């Protein structure tokens, strides 16, 4: 084992996966909520007062989740598998330690309980922390469930990770039709939602906000910060020598109209057209209303006396605008990944926590002074009693806001729905890769493809190859295996460590020296503009790879204009890549040999120095290296490892590259649908609907992706023995063919099982509901639907259930909504039925059943179906590279070829796919396969890499076979031999979902709506569909004229109607009742839908007055 | 038009309003309780 | 889960052979490819079959009802 | 519910074949086929009041609502035996919490309620 | 009979109707039934 640095990188990025696993954007933001962010709340809404009685003051001092402070224990807590058998929610408890005027004396009590708050289990403060596979064993969980997921109330569901745009940030555009506008939001965490629009209106430069009644010219707004010399403007906007000073021209003149001319003059204008907030005192100075409106104004930057600053901030923003009207290429994107700021959930369930909590601390101060306008209920009166009736806002306000992925705040104003989502356990990689993926905000561009396409500054950042199709096209994507979002950690020693670096300061310079130089710009702020930044920017990355400051900085530079970017604002996408100084790097093999001696992980790498985090504005500026063997004397930051480009969910693929990149990104909207195996306790979990697989098999061509996530240890799907050719014309565009035989071996036999509950519910009039059952009848117990109901009323576990057959009896009181009579006079026999009856056209059994109890005292019964199936014909399968494949036939194994050795093929498929859909994975699978199954050693198809195809055909010649596989077999059918050669061997097949046993339906004449009469739309609804309007043109391009009557009234929509002759209109059974004789009526029939129709236009003041010949005499 | 009954433009503006049959405005029972969820047509009418 | 009965392919009875098979492995530690030759597996249609079972019985047997 | 044949008062509806018709056993005649499926105040005001009060010290005693719906007719009937009158509002509910405390025969005492 | 079992206890309990939804010798809450006596047909395919 002679151990380089030129193949063996790839061995610690498992070190980077052990110590720092995929669950990154969920368990740590929801960790450094509950570690951190729970005291930087509490802090900004202290010291809770009242008018009344004004000595009297409540203050906490700390609150903490969990345990006590007495016992100091763990916990107890209630199991999270046990938890959803009881449809339960699964919280832990926060403890708050207060202290009050009591009366005479002032008392401190502690951990006083306030609410029950949610935790996502593998978290710290859960019992899943670190287990040893033997308490996670008495605690009956799968290991290989990796969590990050709420068990609210019994579902599972989980926050999407949602973004937006770069918020405190500007952002350039250009449009045509409407001038070009300047949008600049602004979000400080109180209260403030700012936007601001820069405008070109015919040439003049504005800016418009929906706190002011109007838009004003720029010429003012510069004079009321300060700047008013108005040769400092043209300097600052334009420059010299140039075309922006004969464009920028025209907005001078205007300050000559309004005749300002100064700083005290300026302000005033803004505040004669402001839109005036009412502040209910009402002070307004009409010298400080407009020195706030020089305040309540682009929230990045307030300025306490000067505005100095925030003019510049201005002169910033209006110098790009007229840029891009000097020419429309300096414009940008909304679209570029940079512009984006992605979020995770506990620095956002922060958000949605200090909304109750101020919701609380105000209610129960208005129980107070109800109290305290009592003379004699002054002095002894307590509040530390009046406080668990309000404690139940919190944790009922939690539970709905999970359930309903709803959100209503307050301060922002704003309603993001569908935040949370049901978790799919179709398969094991199904709740993978739902913990990774994005979701969008659609703001609304559905004309342009433009966010809808894919941008080329996505290589590493996040997964590219798995997007979905359909009504989600490109707006939701998934992460890639090798990614880190950033955090802020501060603004304030980094500047003052600039100004030790040597960057100057923005009250000091000159003017004119600001365009020569390059400006250091602090989250798009000015402050130093720094000359010669290749000094500047080198000598800080050696403070950051030493580890003076933190990793978590870009130091973006471009050169269209004169500008360098610092960020740290965190919650940007990022990946870690390692540091190349000069012609060699710094791999430095002996270290990575001491990192699998086991004590040099991959943390102690960036302590070093050997790697740092690069995000998409730092890979601007960098020039990273493909290979080892790419090095150039110009050349920094060596690529880690090539196929971290795709996640687990795309990285099951063996040799992507060889294949066509549409074929890649069906499959994994598809192998979220492979059925399989799913956790350890998967027969001890009662979840509503779950496909198990009974022989699964680890495929054959491995991947370095499916051994860092143990997909291997729990596979889906199984390895056929493929022979594609033609055979008895049954697959002819991508349809599928198998043996007989097979199927009685036991290929693909799955199993279907469906939960089922029911609530016994406690009535007002203390009446409970019973489950007796068996009623008999000729010296036997069982009715034909009574057979497996068992003694209890309960059906009986053992046996099967076929359609009818009643397996869960239930009966009602009457009395459901009667007064409770004081008495006892009438209660013997109130007992409707209402049972519940096993449906489906197909006889299943029983798995098992379980009676519990809910949080409330309310009995709970869960019973769970199973049954298995065959795959017959028609029945959806797939080849893991996109080839979608319905069952053909099923033919015997003497119709089958058979080699030599007699190996009959498991599945024949047709030819004729791989030149159109351009499939080579397949091709090398099996050529990977089959001289890997005679060597009995598992292979590695990677991406951008795997095992060789020259050294594989060598080890398949040496087994004597075909140098390719084509190898040649006999006939089933004939018995000799068949003029070509066949490509044969074994390919991994794996069955989808949508199987035929659950989707054959057919409505004959069955219920009906109750406002139309139409058949209903569902087939659980028992179904009847829709010929609709794009396929009732059709009928009349073949001139047909009687079914076209029949399909579409009589089949669906007969009704007679008797209709009046004068004044003509409908009556009922036999009266006209309008003009009340009810002789002249004529019996004929309409459309039920043409019958309302008429009527609703009745019901305002439309006469559809009818006129009626006869059919004949013509 | 003249010569017929409601030739008149007085009746084009609401003097009185007819009610429709309840068939138009089902009394929908969506059995989430022993209530039945009474539609928006019936509510805007009471107002009325 | 456990081994199934017959190969899916030709037919021929491997439930004999799962012990076996890791009994040229434990002891008389042994290259893998060659142990089912001497075990008398030729056919590469059957290889598959015992190669790539994953034994996932032991992981079930854990969470027992009966403590 | 009568057939107009046999006149019989049994009707099964059929389910086999998903046109949940309804048919007697006894000549076979069906019953109807297409079916059509379901797609004071100041005497309120003192009541109003009242559910807010059940409904407080019910979330300070961990009391499960299905007994604070209950209490709640305990209290309609008293309201209207003329027993609210002159006493205590606060008083008399609690009185009424208990009656359903011991028809559910639960753990709460009785010492809770006036502590608070 | 061979009444209702617990989930981790493992107990056999005969627990009268009506009455109660816990365990003995342990406080959990969420029961098990045990398995007829009855025989029941199956194939062999
Ligand atoms: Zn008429
Ligand atoms: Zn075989
Ligand atoms: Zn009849
Ligand atoms: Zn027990």
């Amino acid at each position: 084992d002679e151990i380089n640095t030129a193949q063996d990188k790839w061995h610690l990025l498992p070190a980077f996966l052990k110590v720092k696993g995929l669950v990154k954007q969920h368990l740590d933001s929801f960790n450094y909520f509950v570690d951190t962010d729970l005291k930087k709340i509490i802090k900004a809404n202290q010291l809770i007062l009242s008018d009344v009685d004004p000595e009297f003051y409540l203050k906490y001092v700390d609150i903490r989740v969990g345990k006590k402070s007495s016992s100091s224990t763990k916990d107890y807590l209630t199991p999270p598998h046990e938890c959803r058998l009881r449809d339960m929610t699964y919280s832990a408890p926060i403890y708050v330690d207060i202290e009050y005027t009591r009366g005479r004396n002032i008392i401190m009590h502690k951990d006083v309980e306030i609410g029950r708050m949610p935790i996502m289990l593998r978290s710290n403060k859960c019992i899943l922390y670190d287990a040893d596979e033997s308490k996670m064993a008495k605690l009956n969980e799968c290991p290989l469930d990796p969590g990050g997921y709420f068990i609210v109330n019994g579902t599972e569901k989980v926050i999407l990770v949602q973004e937006q745009l770069s918020k405190n940030r500007i952002i350039v555009e250009a449009d045509e039709k409407k001038g070009i506008v300047q949008a600049s939001v602004t979000s400080s965490t109180h209260e403030r939602k700012s936007k601001t629009y820069v405008i070109t209106k015919n040439g003049k430069i504005y800016l418009k906000h929906n706190s002011i009644a109007e838009e004003i010219p720029i010429a003012i707004v510069l004079k009321a910060c300060g700047i008013l010399s108005d040769l400092e403007i043209m300097q600052l906007v334009c420059g010299n020598d140039s075309s922006y000073q004969d464009i920028f021209a025209v907005n001078l003149e205007e300050s000559s109209k309004l005749d300002i001319y100064t700083q005290q003059q300026a302000l005033e204008y803004i505040g004669a057209k402001v839109k005036t907030m009412r502040r209910q005192k009402l002070t307004i100075l009409q010298e400080g209303i407009e020195a706030i409106a020089t305040t309540v104004i682009a929230h990045l930057t307030v300025e306490a006396l000067d505005f100095r600053e925030k003019a510049l901030y201005i002169a910033m923003m209006t110098r790009r605008v007229v840029m891009a009207m000097y020419n429309p290429k300096m414009i940008d994107d909304r679209d570029y990944v940079g512009n984006k700021r992605l979020e995770l959930a506990g620095q956002l369930i922060s958000l949605l926590f200090e909304d109750l909590f101020k919701k609380f601390n105000n209610d129960f101060k208005l129980s107070i002074d109800k109290v305290l306008k009592k003379p004699n209920r002054a002095m002894e009166y307590d509040a530390l009693l009046s406080i668990n009736v309000h404690s139940n806002n919190i944790t009922s306000g939690l539970n709905r806001a999970i359930s309903t992925g709803n959100w209503s705040l307050k301060r922002f104003k704003m309603e993001r729905a569908g935040v949370t989502h049901v978790l799919s356990r179709l398969s094991y990689i199904s709740a993978l890769g739902m913990m990774t993926r994005i979701s969008s905000q659609f703001e609304k561009s559905r004309k342009v493809s433009g966010p809808r396409a894919l941008q080329p500054s996505q290589f590493g950042m996040l997964c590219t190859a798995d997007t979905p199709e359909g009504e989600a096209c490109g707006l939701v994507k998934n992460l890639a295996l090798m990614t880190h979002i950033t955090t802020d950690d501060e603004e304030e020693p980094i500047k003052k460590l600039c100004y030790v670096l040597g960057v100057e300061d923005i009250t000091l310079i000159d003017s004119a020296s600001l365009h020569l130089n390059y400006g250091v710009y602090l989250n798009g702020t000015l402050i130093g503009s720094i000359r010669f930044p290749t000094k500047f920017v080198t000598q800080f990355r050696h403070l950051r790879r030493t580890g003076k400051v933190s990793e978590f900085i870009s130091i973006y530079s471009n050169s269209h204009q004169m500008a360098v970017h610092i960020a740290t604002d965190g919650g940007r996408i990022c990946r870690p890549l390692i540091i190349v100084s000069d012609g060699q790097s710094r791999v430095k093999d002996i270290h990575l040999r001491k990192l699998l001696d086991g004590e040099l992980d991959f943390d102690d790498f960036l302590k070093l120095g050997l790697v740092e985090y690069l995000d998409v504005n730092e890979e601007n500026d960098s020039y990273i290296a493909l290979y080892e063997k790419d090095i150039v004397p110009s050349m920094t930051h060596l690529e880690i490892e090539p196929f971290t480009i795709l996640g687990a969910v795309a990285g099951l693929i063996p040799y992507p590259h060889h294949n066509q990149s549409p074929r890649n990104t069906y499959q994994c909207a598809m192998g979220k649908q492979a059925i399989g195996a799913i956790a350890y306790n998967q027969f001890k979990r009662i979840d509503t609907l779950l496909y198990l697989m009974t022989y699964p098999q680890q495929p054959m061509v491995k991947t370095k992706t499916i051994e860092l996530i143990d997909y291997d240890k729990l596979p889906a799907g199984q390895n056929a023995t493929v022979a594609v050719m033609s055979y008895s014309g049954y697959d002819i565009e991508d349809a599928l063919v198998l043996n007989k035989s097979s199927i009685d071996r036991g290929f693909g036999r799955c199993e279907t099982r469906r939960k089922t509950t029911t609530v016994l519910k406690r009535y007002a009039n203390h009446t409970q509901d019973i489950i007796g059952g068996m009623r008999v009848d000729e010296n036997g117990d069982p009715i034909w639907q009574h057979q497996s109901l068992g003694p209890d009323g309960l059906g009986e576990v053992g046996m099967k259930v076929q359609s009818g057959q009643i397996y869960i009896n239930k009966s009602v009181p009457t009395n459901s909504a009667d007064a409770p009579n004081p008495n006892n006079v009438n209660v013997q026999t109130q007992y409707r039925e209402a049972p519940v009856i096993y449906r489906g056209p197909e006889p299943s059994h029983i798995d098992q059943v379980m009676m519990s109890v809910s949080d409330n005292d309310q009995a709970l019964i869960k019973v769970l179906l199973r049954q298995n199936r065959r795959p017959e014909l028609g029945d959806k399968f797939s080849s893991r590279h996109g080839q979608k494949g319905v069952c053909g036939i099923i033919v015997k194994q003497e119709d089958m070829p058979f080699n030599d050795q007699g190996i009959v093929p498991d599945i024949i498929m047709n030819p004729h796919g791989f030149p159109s859909r351009m499939t080579v994975g397949k091709m090398i699978e099996l050529i990977s396969g089959k001289a890997g199954v005679l060597n009995g050693t598992l292979e590695y198809g990677t991406c951008f890499g795997g095992s060789k195809l020259e050294d594989m055909s060598k080890i398949l010649v040496d087994q004597g076979f075909n140098y390719s596989g084509k190898d040649m077999l006999y006939s089933g059918i004939t018995g000799e031999c068949l003029q070509a050669y066949i490509f044969f061997g074994p390919i991994y097949y794996q069955k989808l979902k949508h199987m035929v046993l659950d989707k054959m339906h057919a409505r004959a004449r069955g219920p009906r709506a109750v406002l139309t009469r139409q058949p209903t739309e569902g087939r659980s609804r028992d179904g009847g569909l829709r010929l609709g309007e794009m396929e009732r043109d059709c009928v009349i391009a073949y001139g047909a004229s009687q079914l076209l009557l029949e399909r579409l009234m009589i089949s669906s929509d007969a009704f007679e109607v008797d209709v009046c002759d004068k004044c003509g209109l409908m009556g009922y059974s036999g009266w006209c009742t309008t003009c009340k004789s009810a002789e002249n009526i004529i019996k004929m029939t309409i459309p039920y839908a043409a019958k309302l129709l008429f009527q609703e236009l009745l019901s305002m003041n439309i006469a559809p007055r009818l006129r009626l010949e006869d059919i004949f005499q013509q | 038009d003249a010569t017929v009954p409601s030739g008149r433009p007085e009746t084009y503006i609401w003097r009185y309003l007819p009610a429709p049959p309840v068939c138009i405005r089902p009394s929908v029972m969506m059995q989430d309780s022993p209530a039945s969820n009474e539609d928006d047509l019936t509510v805007k009418l009471t107002e009325i | 889960m456990i081994v199934p009965v017959r190969c899916f392919s030709c037919g021929k009875v491997v439930g004999d052979k799962w012990e076996s098979y890791l009994n040229l492995l434990q002891e008389d530690e042994l290259d893998e490819g060659t142990a089912l030759s001497r075990l008398g597996l030729k056919r590469y249609c059957c290889r598959r079959m015992i190669l790539t079972h994953v034994d996932l019985i032991e992981k079930f047997l854990r969470y027992n009802p009966l403590e | 519910p009568v057939c107009k044949n046999c006149h019989g008062t049994e009707f099964e509806r059929d389910l086999s074949n998903a046109n949940n018709d309804l048919v007697c056993k006894a000549c076979g005649v069906v019953s109807e086929d297409n079916p059509i499926v379901s797609e004071l105040e100041s005497r309120e005001a003192t009541l109003n009041n009242a559910r807010r009060k059940l409904r407080a010290v019910s979330y300070a005693l961990h009391i499960p609502e299905y007994i604070t719906d209950a209490a709640f007719q305990w209290y309609k009937l008293a309201l209207a035996n003329n027993f609210v009158q002159g006493r205590r509002s606060q008083n008399v509910i609690a009185s009424c919490l208990y009656v359903a405390c011991r028809k559910e025969k639960t753990h709460h005492m009785l010492i809770d309620f006036s502590s608070r | 009979t061979l009444k209702y079992i617990c989930a981790e206890c493992s107990s056999k309990l005969s627990l009268s109707r009506t009455d109660a939804v816990r365990c003995k010798d342990c406080g959990h809450r969420i029961l098990l039934k045990a398995r007829t006596k009855r025989l029941v047909q199956f194939e062999a395919r």
